[PDB]
């Protein structure tokens, strides 16, 4: 069927916008700051 | 000819202070020392913003970069006559002199100084970057 | 050399400044942390309680601020903890909260005192 | 110390300060500047390059489908395809307001929910999509075809995987097999779906993956095909009454060449769509036998290129060398790629809304006036593209020596002709243009419009009569009914095509008059101009007489200093991005064009446009003026309706357009020392001297500057016209 | 650090020399000019590219020439 | 020394000096030695707070209590607001005195004592079992939450349910079948395709 449940949006949506960029920008950061040996 | 040893004990030039001296960059990566000899006591203008006075004999001062140094030598010569010279200080207590080098002016050829990067051709000699495509890094057509 | 005047030589202002938890030089970083987070808590919970979209329904203002405030406590301990992983990466005396080891408690502590201060606000509204 | 990003660049990574990210964001893609970067690997990492943009191509194709499936209409749209307005997806923000969610929930749907402009409603209705299962296994195919694309990128890359640099510069074989299978091939088997599946499905029998093998798409059954009775496949087709989506109406017929338009859809029939796929697909499969590769047979690029030089000499050497120069420089297959990709995107633009292939696509006006726009905008940005790395490859891969007497090198040998030619082309186009649009308004402040200097354009509507309208009374050619030409189709194609050219309602050859000729100068001027700061780059790019060696500094460098009366924008990627700003003009009067004539013909008054378009106050009154009211309307004091977003994001891209006049104008030594100020604000403030940076605050580069502030500029101009296009159009119909 | 390169149409003016901010060029001795001097860039660790000495040249085309090559907190001037 | 799989080979890192080892690391994010110790004390405080969770989950369901997803709304004899002040006030000084003893010996510890074991049965041999009962627990809650999300009920009727039709009962056959299916196809190519490459 692959229809998603009514929730999916209220889950998605704030994750995708806030939980997924801060992990990806804070990652990134780290690696973009981090000293060669 | 020998190379000058900085003397840290050396009287600088009547200043009250200013918002353009050093930063954290003299405590943790390097500053430069420039020192001089006056004749009389004089006002000249600081590259860092103000006016102070050289006192009569040596004169010191600190500064964040080179250029601040040189444009201090070349108000120095030009308006006072005088011959300033600097060094470059880390925090670890290392000094390295470094103009005059060879304890002449660069703008006057001296004896003993060995060329560095002098091409034996023209610019309209120089090859076409494909020749210089696929080195270690983006290499010019010049540096070869 | 510098320039000196009152403002940055008065022996009131060095003295206010040296009893902060930042200076004080000697005492653990997760102490610091959680004094640190809970003045900062405190004061952070109030204009999400204020001007927050539901400042005006009864019974959730002060829910809504404190969970943001919260949220916004999260995401700063997030904050300090990835500036001292990029900061301390290698190399009077050395305070130990500018290392690894002490700028990753000091965010542990903030964070614990934040979520504490958000908490005690909260409740001082009740 | 070191830092690891950018691993591709040690220079980069031994930088102290904030320009070392932004640098290792902005070359990451030039791998021939990378370290220690060999031509095999060049083409290796091209070769990922490209699985993993298909990869990401196909992931939002299934998107789109995937959406249009869960939170669209699909199903009931393909209902009453002319009132009801397609679904693009859902809307979930905490922001909105209650009058917010209400003003959104529109369509038929539950919730807030976005109308599509897309077209691919239209698109996939008439491919033979009906139900919202078929939508959700397209999404799960191209779904995993995306997951294929991306593991076939990893795995090139692999010991034992990774193609030599001998089979990258196979061009015979390269080109035989796209011309035969990438081309023909692919065309075959859309003809095969078309024959198969759209064409009954337009008839009102659905034909899926469970019955395909059972239902013959013709009733003779491949028997005339093998006995060379192909004209039996034309017999019966759709008549004027057809119903798309039922049997009432529908004919027998598979390959047709009717011509013209359906009279309800409004859109080119299906049989003859397919036919067409049918007859390139032959003639692309025939074509992919050219080149010789491992049996004798066939050509030689080279011998070619190198036996087709004139016996007087006026060329040269011909095109001695340039297969070398052509197939060992990346930059040239590129800008070759990109200039017809670029003249191939504008060619469907205009072929789309001239000739609309999808059903029911003409009455959407919205998706007809947003599709043409964008194909526009893309294929300008492409163009700029194209000789953009034109100018690339004569700086890093031409070679004089190789490249001797032929026609590439005479190209520099006149360059100087090429572009005062190109300068005078582009003065008389302005002057005159200008000219007589000021000399319009001025009559028409002065209350004398019939003083005015309307020129008609005899030369186009000449050829508007060639191909058969008989509005202005030529009678030559298809418009007299005695000529050879308009006999010999009346039997084929030519009645479909003129009933079709002939219907003002539709946009076949509209009608033309002296503002389409001033606005066609104006699109002239703009092609003339934006070319001659492109090829002027291009061809200055290697040197000048301000710059003798200007190709030892590479493509783009700052400048040459003030010395010599002073550099400033003298590299070849500073003519470039002088061009972008004439490109998006150009496209900016051609697009107003269409939107202007388009909008008086759906609303059924094109005296308005041919009575207002010979003077400029006409284009900023009746045009900009006039068809932004609803616009700005979409949220005022009094509340707000559904399109308050697009209001938003007209202001939007006001604001980022500005912001990029900012870029534009202020130079990098202003901000260096307004940043160094904040440096000491920061290390002599107590509390927050604590947390230093980890990279030295420093201004953008002047380069980065002039790309930050073009990019602004481009991203408001097209956020703002999208904007005002989409509103307007959607308001008013 | 940029890269400064002399070539041997250096008449031996010491103009290039006077104009360098930060003390890079130098004069050496030579023989292919009727001055007896040439320039020469031996503290190219320490020039920021402000190509004051391409100003100062009088011949045609330059005798010194800078290439912008990679940047250090000495070739970006940076006094923090 | 079984790996992952039959015919694996360890990432130049996962030598074997740690217990359970498989050289199971595709991301690579133990590459730093310093972080191996930390994610190995993050995967046994995680495997030990699994076990616990899943061994009163497994004992709510046997009792007839109610359900591990529903706990939560029943109405006990105390205040949640006072509940979670408690929990993270007693959980403050529970933590830092668990992460000062991995700072002074690099295990786990209850309160001030670091190798807690008043029996006094610690192995080696002991730790790998606390391991790998972990990790099994791990997966096992991981599927509970799994199985309650798109069956509900519960873990043991979910088993009692898959005893009624094996072939008819499963993952496969369920909301999320398709997407398991080529999933576990996937997983199934993927140890030929890392030894296509290797
Ligand atoms: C530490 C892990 C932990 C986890 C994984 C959960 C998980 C859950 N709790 Mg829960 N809780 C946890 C700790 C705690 N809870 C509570 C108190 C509650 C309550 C009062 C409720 C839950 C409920 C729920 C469920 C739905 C919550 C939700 O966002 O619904 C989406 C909306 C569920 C997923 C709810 C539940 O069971 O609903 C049927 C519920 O009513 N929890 C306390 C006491 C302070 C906890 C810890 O101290
Ligand atoms: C959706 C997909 C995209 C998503 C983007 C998402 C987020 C945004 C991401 C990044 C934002 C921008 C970051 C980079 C900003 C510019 C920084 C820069 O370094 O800028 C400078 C770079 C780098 O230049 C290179 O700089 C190099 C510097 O080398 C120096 O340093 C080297 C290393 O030490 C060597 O030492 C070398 O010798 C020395 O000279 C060399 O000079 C090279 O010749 C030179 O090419 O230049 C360049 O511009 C390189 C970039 C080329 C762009 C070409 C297209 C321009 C298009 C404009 C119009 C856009 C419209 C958008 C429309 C939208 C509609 C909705
Ligand atoms: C490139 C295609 C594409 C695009 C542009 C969108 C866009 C959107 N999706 Mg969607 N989605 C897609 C593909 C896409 N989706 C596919 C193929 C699926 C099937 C698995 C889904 C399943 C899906 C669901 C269930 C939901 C959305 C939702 C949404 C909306 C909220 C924002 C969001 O990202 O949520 C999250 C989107 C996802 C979690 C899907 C991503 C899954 C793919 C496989 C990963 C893509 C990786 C990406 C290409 C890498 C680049 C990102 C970054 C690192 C640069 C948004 C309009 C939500 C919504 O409807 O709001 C109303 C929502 O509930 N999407
Ligand atoms: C693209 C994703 C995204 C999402 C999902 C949200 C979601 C939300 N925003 Mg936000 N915002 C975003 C992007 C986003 N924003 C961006 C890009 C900007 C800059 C332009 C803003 C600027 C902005 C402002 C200025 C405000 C919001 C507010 C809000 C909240 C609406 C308040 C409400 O009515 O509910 C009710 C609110 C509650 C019931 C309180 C919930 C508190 C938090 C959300 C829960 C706990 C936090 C969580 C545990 C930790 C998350 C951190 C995580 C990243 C690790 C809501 C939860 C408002 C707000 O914060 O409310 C005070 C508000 O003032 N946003
Ligand atoms: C019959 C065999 C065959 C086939 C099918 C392909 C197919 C392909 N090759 Mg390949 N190749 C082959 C043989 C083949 N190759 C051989 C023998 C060699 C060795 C000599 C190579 C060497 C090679 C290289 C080096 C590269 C490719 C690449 C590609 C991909 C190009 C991507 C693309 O442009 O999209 C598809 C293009 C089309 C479908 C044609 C579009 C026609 C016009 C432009 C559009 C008009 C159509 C219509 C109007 C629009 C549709 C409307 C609507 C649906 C929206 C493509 C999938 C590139 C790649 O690697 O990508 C991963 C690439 O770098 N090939
Ligand atoms: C098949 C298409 C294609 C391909 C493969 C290339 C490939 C390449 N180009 Mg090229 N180019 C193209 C088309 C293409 N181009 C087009 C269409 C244009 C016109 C716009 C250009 C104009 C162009 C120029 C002027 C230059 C290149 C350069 C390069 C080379 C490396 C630069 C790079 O990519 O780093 C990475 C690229 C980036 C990081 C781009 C920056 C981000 C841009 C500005 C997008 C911003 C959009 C914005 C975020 C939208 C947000 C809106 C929203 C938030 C509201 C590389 C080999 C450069 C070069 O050769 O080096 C000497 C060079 O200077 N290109
Ligand atoms: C409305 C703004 C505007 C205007 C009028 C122009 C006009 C022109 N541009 Mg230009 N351009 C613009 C914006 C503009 N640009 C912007 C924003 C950019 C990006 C920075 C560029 C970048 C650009 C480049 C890179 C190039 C041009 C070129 C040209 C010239 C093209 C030749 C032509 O069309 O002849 C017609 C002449 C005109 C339209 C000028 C107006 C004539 C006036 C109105 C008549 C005199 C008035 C009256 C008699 C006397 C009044 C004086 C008063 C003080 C007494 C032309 C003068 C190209 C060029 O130089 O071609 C050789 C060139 O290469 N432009
Ligand atoms: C509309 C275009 C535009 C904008 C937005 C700006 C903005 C700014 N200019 Mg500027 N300027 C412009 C045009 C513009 N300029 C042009 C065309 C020129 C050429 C003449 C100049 C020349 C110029 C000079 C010479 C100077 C400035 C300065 C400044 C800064 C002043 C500080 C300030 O206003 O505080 C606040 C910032 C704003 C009001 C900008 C808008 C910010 C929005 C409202 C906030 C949105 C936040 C949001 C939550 C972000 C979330 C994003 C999400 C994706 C996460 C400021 C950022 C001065 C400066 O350096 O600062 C002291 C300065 O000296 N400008
Ligand atoms: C660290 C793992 C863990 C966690 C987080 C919980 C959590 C919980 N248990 Mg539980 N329990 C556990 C292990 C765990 N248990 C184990 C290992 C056993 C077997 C000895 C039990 C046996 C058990 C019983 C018999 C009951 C609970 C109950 C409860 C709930 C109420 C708490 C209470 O009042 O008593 C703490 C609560 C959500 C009570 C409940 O509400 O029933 C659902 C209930 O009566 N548990
Ligand atoms: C710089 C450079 C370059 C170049 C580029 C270019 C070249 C661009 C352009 C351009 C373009 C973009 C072009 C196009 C074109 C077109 C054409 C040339 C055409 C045509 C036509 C015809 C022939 C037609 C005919 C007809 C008609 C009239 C109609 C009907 C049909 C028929 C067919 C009959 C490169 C990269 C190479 C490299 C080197 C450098
Ligand atoms: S300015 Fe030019 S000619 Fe004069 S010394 Fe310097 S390099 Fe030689
Ligand atoms: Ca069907």
């Amino acid at each position: 069927p692959f229809v998603p449940p009514s929730w999916a949006p209220s889950v998605f949506v704030p994750l995708t916008g806030l939980v997924l960029p801060a992990i990806a920008m804070a990652t990134l950061f780290v690696y973009i700051e981090k000293e060669a040996p | 000819w020998t190379v000058p040893t900085l003397n840290p004990d050396t009287p600088s030039p009547i200043f009250g202070g200013s918002t353009g001296g050093l930063l954290r960059k003299a405590q943790t990566e390097e500053f430069y020392v420039i020192t001089w000899e006056a004749k009389k006591e004089q006002i000249f203008e600081m590259p860092t913003g103000g006016a102070a006075i050289m006192r009569q004999g040596p004169n010191l001062l600190k500064f964040g970069k080179k250029e601040q140094c040189l444009a201090l030598t070349t108000q120095l010569r030009n308006k006072f006559k005088l011959t300033p010279c600097f060094y470059r200080v880390f925090p670890d207590g290392k000094v390295q002199y470094l103009h005059p080098a060879d304890g002449v002016y660069p703008e006057k050829v001296n004896a003993g100084r060995v060329g560095a990067n002098q091409n034996m051709r023209r610019i309209g000699q120089n090859v076409n970057p494909i020749k210089v495509k696929f080195s270690g890094r983006m290499m010019s057509p010049a540096e070869i | 050399g510098m320039l000196e005047t009152p403002v940055t030589s008065a022996p009131i202002v060095a003295t206010y400044l040296s009893n902060l938890p930042a200076y004080r030089t000697g005492v653990a970083p997760v102490l610091r942390g959680v004094e640190i987070g809970l003045a900062h808590g405190f004061l952070l919970a109030g204009p999400f309680i204020k001007l927050g979209p539901l400042r005006n329904v009864p019974e959730t203002a002060e829910i809504a601020g404190s969970l943001s405030a919260a949220g916004l406590v999260l995401i700063l301990a997030l904050c300090l903890s990835i500036y001292g992983s990029a900061q301390f990466q290698s190399t009077v005396a050395r305070d130990p909260l500018f290392s690894a080891d002490g700028w990753s408690e000091f965010a542990a502590g903030f964070l614990v005192g934040g979520e504490a201060g958000v908490a005690w606000a909260y409740v001082c509204t009740q | 110390a070191t830092k690891l990003f950018p691993k591709f660049s040690q220079g980069l990574a031994q930088d102290p300060t904030t320009r070392r990210i932004w640098y290792g964001l902005a070359m990451a893609h030039d791998f021939e500047s990378h370290d220690g970067m060999t031509e095999e690997n060049l083409y290796q990492k091209i070769f990922a390059s490209h699985f993993g943009q298909l990869s990401i191509i196909f992931l939002w194709t299934s998107g789109n489908l995937f959406h249009v499936a869960w939170q669209g209409n699909f199903e009931q749209w393909v209902t009453d395809p002319v009132h009801i307005r397609p679904i693009a997806h859902a809307i979930w923000d905490p922001h909105f307001g209650q009058p917010a969610v209400e003003a959104f929930t529109r369509g038929g749907a539950s919730g807030p929910v976005n109308i599509s402009t897309s077209g691919v409603y239209q698109w996939w209705y008439t491919i033979g999509m009906r139900t919202n299962q078929d939508l959700y296994v397209g999404s799960v195919f191209l779904a995993l075809v995306s997951a294929i694309f991306l593991f076939a990128g990893w795995l090139h890359l692999q010991p034992n995987f990774q193609p030599s640099l001998s089979w990258f510069k196979d061009a015979e074989s390269r080109l035989n097999h796209h011309l035969s299978g990438l081309f023909g091939v692919s065309s075959l088997a859309w003809t095969g779906h078309l024959v198969h599946v759209a064409i009954p499905e337009s008839r009102g029998q659905h034909v899926g993956w469970d019955n395909f093998l059972s239902v013959l798409p013709h009733p003779q059954g491949l028997t005339p095909f093998f006995t060379g009775n192909w004209a039996a496949y034309a017999q019966s087709p759709d008549t004027a009454s057809h119903v798309f989506g039922t049997a009432q109406g529908s004919g027998q017929a598979i390959l047709t060449f009717l011509g013209g338009f359906h009279p309800q859809t409004q859109s080119l029939w299906l049989t003859d769509m397919a036919h067409h796929h049918l007859a390139i697909a032959v003639i692309f499969i025939v074509a992919g036998h050219m080149y010789r590769t491992n049996f004798g047979i066939g050509h030689r690029m080279q011998a070619i290129l190198e036996a087709h030089t004139p016996p007087s000499g006026s060329l040269g050497a011909g095109h001695k060398g340039l297969f070398d120069t052509v197939n060992n420089s990346l930059h040239f297959q590129l800008g070759l790629a990109l200039a017809s990709v670029g003249t191939i995107t504008s060619l469907v633009a205009q072929h789309m809304y001239s000739l609309p292939p999808y059903a029911f696509q003409a009455i959407d006006f919205t998706t007809q006036a947003a599709l043409y726009t964008h194909h526009q905008y893309i294929a300008g940005f492409i163009m700029c593209g194209a000789f953009a790395h034109g100018a690339i490859f004569f700086i890093r891969d031409y070679d004089p020596e190789q490249n001797k007497g032929n026609v590439l090198a005479r190209m520099l040998d006149h360059k100087e002709a090429l572009i005062s030619h190109l300068s005078w082309v582009s003065l008389f186009l302005g002057f005159h243009t200008l000219g007589l649009y000021v000399h319009n308004d001025v009559m028409q402040a002065f209350g004398t419009p019939e003083k005015q200097i309307l020129i008609e354009p005899v030369f186009a509507q000449w050829i508007q009569a060639a191909h058969g309208k008989a509005l202005y009374g030529f009678d030559f050619l298809l418009s007299s009914k005695t000529s050879a030409a308009f006999a010999n189709g009346q039997s084929l194609w030519l009645p479909g095509w003129l009933d079709a050219i002939n219907n003002n309602q539709n946009s076949l050859f509209l009608t033309i008059g002296p503002g389409d000729f001033l606005v066609h100068h104006a699109i002239a001027l703009g092609l003339h101009t934006t070319t001659l700061i492109l090829v002027k780059g291009a061809l200055d790019a290697r040197g000048s007489k301000l710059m003798p060696d200007k190709k030892d500094f590479g493509y783009s460098f700052p400048c040459d200093g003030p010395g010599r009366g002073g550099t400033c924008d003298i590299s070849a990627y500073d003519a470039f991005y002088l061009a972008v700003f004439w490109m998006l003009n150009t496209i900016g009067w051609v697009t107003f064009y269409w939107h202007w004539k388009h909008l008086t013909l759906w609303q059924g008054n094109v005296a308005q446009f041919d009575e207002s378009s010979t003077y400029l106050m006409g284009w900023l009154r009746d045009y900009l003026w006039l068809n932004s009211s609803q616009l700005i309307n979409g949220y005022n004091p009094f509340g707000m309706n559904s399109l308050s977003v697009w209001a938003w994001t007209f202001l939007f891209g006001h604001l980022i357009y500005a912001t990029g006049f900012m870029f534009l104008i202020s130079w990098r030594g202003y901000w260096q020392e307004l940043i160094e100020t904040l440096v000491w604000a920061h290390e002599k403030t107590p509390l927050a001297n604590l947390v230093y940076w980890k990279d030295k605050p420093v201004a953008l580069s002047i380069v980065q500057a002039r790309l930050v502030g073009l990019a602004h500029f481009s991203v408001g101009y097209i956020f703002t016209y999208a904007a005002f296009l989409i509103a307007s159009t959607s308001g008013r119909f | 650090a940029h890269i400064v390169k002399i070539y041997d149409t250096c008449i031996g003016c010491t103009q290039c020399v006077r104009a360098c901010p930060l003390d890079v060029l130098e004069m050496v001795p030579w023989d292919g000019c009727k001055a007896s001097q040439m320039a020469s860039a031996p503290r190219t660790e320490d020039c920021v590219g402000c190509k004051r000495c391409e100003t100062a040249c009088p011949t045609d085309f330059l005798s010194v020439r800078v290439y912008l090559g990679s940047e250090s907190t000495r070739s970006m001037g940076l006094s923090y | 020394r079984p790996m992952w799989y039959p015919g694996a080979t360890a990432p130049a890192h996962l030598d074997g000096s740690m217990l359970g080892d498989y050289g199971f690391d595709p991301l690579r994010l133990g590459v730093n030695k310093d972080n191996l110790k930390w994610f190995r004390e993050a995967e046994l405080t995680n495997g030990r707070w699994a076990m616990a969770a899943v061994v009163g989950i497994l004992f709510t369901d046997a009792v007839g209590l109610p359900k591990f997803w529903t706990a939560g709304a029943e109405k006990y004899a105390l205040d949640n607001q006072t509940l979670a002040l408690i929990e993270v006030a007693v959980f403050a000084v529970l933590e830092g005195k668990r992460y000062e003893i991995y700072k002074k010996t690099g295990e786990t510890g209850f309160l001030s004592f670091a190798p807690f074991d008043p029996m006094g049965m610690k192995s080696e041999e002991m730790k790998l079992k606390e391991l790998k009962n972990g990790r099994l627990a791990m997966l096992a809650f991981l599927g509970f939450c799994s199985q309650a999300a798109v069956y509900g009920k519960g873990p043991i009727e979910t088993l009692q349910l898959h005893l009624a039709d094996p072939g008819h009962n499963n993952i496969y056959t369920s909301s999320v079948g398709p997407e398991t299916a080529v999933t576990v196809a996937v997983l199934c190519v993927l140890p030929m395709i890392i030894e296509a490459t290797k």
